[PDB]
């Protein structure tokens, strides 16, 4: 600090920048028929 | 692992089995510098880091809002200095 | 027949398990994504709340929301200097009958061979006043003597 | 050989299924806390 003053950049002029930001809150809604994922429609599967 | 040592190193037997630990892209000596340099933007021109003011103009303005009158802030400018290298120090002695 | 099958249930099953764990993670960074948009909707878009980097880095002027698939969209408009100009600056001064005085959002500099208040975010002169000054009954040390401010 | 190997990998696969699944729960516990210090960052060293 000289004489109590010290050197600073103060801006003489401005623009606005945009910034787009995505946040996902949802997914897929993944839903598994487990008993025709596993055995399809085998009957010997099914009962094992 | 391969410098001729004579310690097995656990992490060795763990590496030559598939098990690595590979080092994170940025260097905590990289995290080094940033911290640094953002500690020292609180406390010269422009303060960056600091509300735009000096850190002991920050930690008087600081202070004052919990309310604390302005006039012991500015009078025990140098006990408050004191006290925060002290709570540093006492940071600092506080790992060992 | 029945200990091949029993194979194949054992793989499927172990499979399908492994599945539903990795879902419940990507479920839980899900939920947690979502709170943070309802925040940013809350305390960016329709209101402004006091935390810097919250909406987006820099000078956070304001922020607008918009649908995208399985998430939003969020605009953050920030303040951007475009030119700079170094200009000396005090953080304070002692004026008067030694009562101290802070720039409120701003910095003290001397135009025209006087002491005047200038934004900390745009180069612009202004007179000292009450408005953009915050006072001290007594100045802090290393504030600049100004017995002629007021 | 076939047999006693297979039992080892299914055993291998399942630890390993089992570290990936820890893995993935202590990997979000990082992403947040490291959520939390920004947080601490933008609001307690640059600002307050
Ligand atoms: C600010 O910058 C814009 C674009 O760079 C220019 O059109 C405008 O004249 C400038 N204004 C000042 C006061 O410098």
């Amino acid at each position: 600090s000289v004489g109590g003053l010290y050197e600073i950049k103060i801006p003489t002029n401005f623009t606005i920048v945009g910034q787009e930001e995505f946040i996902q809150t949802n997914s897929p809604k993944v839903t598994i028929d487990c008993s025709l994922f596993v055995c399809s429609n085998y009957a010997a599967c099914h009962d094992l | 692992c391969t410098g001729g040592s004579e310690i097995r190193d656990l992490l060795c037997v763990q590496s030559f089995n598939g098990i690595k630990v590979l080092p994170p892209i940025l260097s905590e000596s990289q995290i080094s510098g940033y911290t640094t340099a953002a500690t020292v933007a609180a406390m010269f021109p422009p303060w960056s880091a600091a509300a735009g003011i000096p850190f002991s103009l920050n930690v008087q303005y600081r202070i004052n809002g919990l309310g604390v009158t302005m006039d012991v802030l500015n009078k025990n400018q140098k006990l408050i200095a004191t006290a925060f290298n002290n709570a540093l120090l006492s940071i600092q002695n506080g790992f060992s | 027949a029945q200990v091949q099958i029993d194979r194949l249930i054992n793989g499927r099953l172990t499979a399908l398990n492994a599945y539903v764990s990795q879902q419940l993670s990507d479920i839980s960074l899900v939920k947690f994504g979502a709170a943070l948009a309802m925040e940013k909707v809350n305390e960016c878009v329709k209101s402004q709340s006091p935390r810097i980097n919250f909406c987006g880095n820099g000078n956070h002027i304001l922020s607008l929301v918009q649908n995208a698939p399985y998430g939003l969209l969020f605009m953050h408009f920030s303040y951007k200097p475009i030119s700079f100009k170094t200009v000396l600056v005090s953080p304070g001064l002692c004026i008067s009958g030694d009562v101290g005085i802070a720039p409120k959002q701003g910095y003290f500099i001397k135009h025209n061979d006087h002491w005047m208040f200038t934004g900390s975010s745009y180069y612009y002169p202004e007179p000292i006043s009450d408005k953009n000054v915050v006072f001290m009954n007594t100045c802090s040390v290393n504030f600049t003597k100004a017995p002629l401010v007021y």
